[PDB]
């Protein structure tokens, strides 16, 4: 009768990381969309530009293979549009395509959530979506907050988010034994959306 | 005015 803290518990309990080793875990200015960059000013943070009828993507610089990693997304809820999501990606999926379409989790190298529609993606073209939080009924929504974790534990082979400081559930198993970055694919004019990485443990 | 803030 008493309580027992997780692995997770455990991270986010320790102090988060220098902004040297943020710096080591952010947005890859040379792993990027051609239409998108990483603003000098503000290293956390990339920019889209406003390319009509176009969907693109970014990577973190570390493709993670052990251990548990948590990081923090900021991305205001007006800079979303009609194709918001967040996830991770092998070395080899695409960074961008023609359209507004969830091009993170729309093939076999990427797992995706769609913001706006609390879906998850993964190989789309084959398999079906998944509501995400599952606890959501089949017409039931809610508006991620502009910030939030996404907890990617290597170990387990699993995605899970944190959202207004509660656990939403495992996203993604199946992970174990990959090279995992972190991604974002967006589709608003001048969309700003910055990562902070938090801790790692292993 | 583009659905996606976006320049024709």
């Amino acid at each position: 009768d008493y309580c027992k803290p997780t692995r997770l518990d455990l991270l986010l309990d320790m102090p988060p990381v220098s902004y040297d080793v943020q710096l080591l875990h952010s947005w890859n200015n040379n792993d990027r969309s051609l239409n998108v960059f990483v603003k000098e000013d503000d290293k956390l943070i990339f920019h889209r530009h406003p390319v009509a009828q176009s969907t693109d993507a970014i990577r973190g610089k570390v493709g993670y293979t052990r251990g548990l990693h948590v990081w923090q997304i900021t991305w205001a809820m007006r800079q979303r549009g009609t194709h918001a999501v967040v996830g991770v990606a092998t070395a080899d999926a695409p960074l961008h395509s023609v359209g507004y379409t969830t091009l993170v989790g729309n093939n076999h190298e990427s797992w995706g959530w769609d913001l706006g529609r609390n879906r998850l993606y993964h190989d789309g073209k084959n398999q079906p979506s998944k509501t995400y939080p599952a606890f959501l009924e089949p017409d039931e929504t809610f508006i991620v907050p502009d910030s939030f974790l996404v907890a990617l534990d290597m170990d387990d082979g699993t995605l899970s988010f944190i959202v207004d400081g509660q656990y939403m559930g495992v996203a993604f198993r199946g992970l174990k034994g990959k090279k995992l970055y972190p991604v974002v694919s967006a589709v608003w004019g001048h969309c700003e959306i910055r990562m902070r990485y938090l801790n790692g443990l292993d | 005015n583009e659905l996606n803030n976006n320049l024709p």
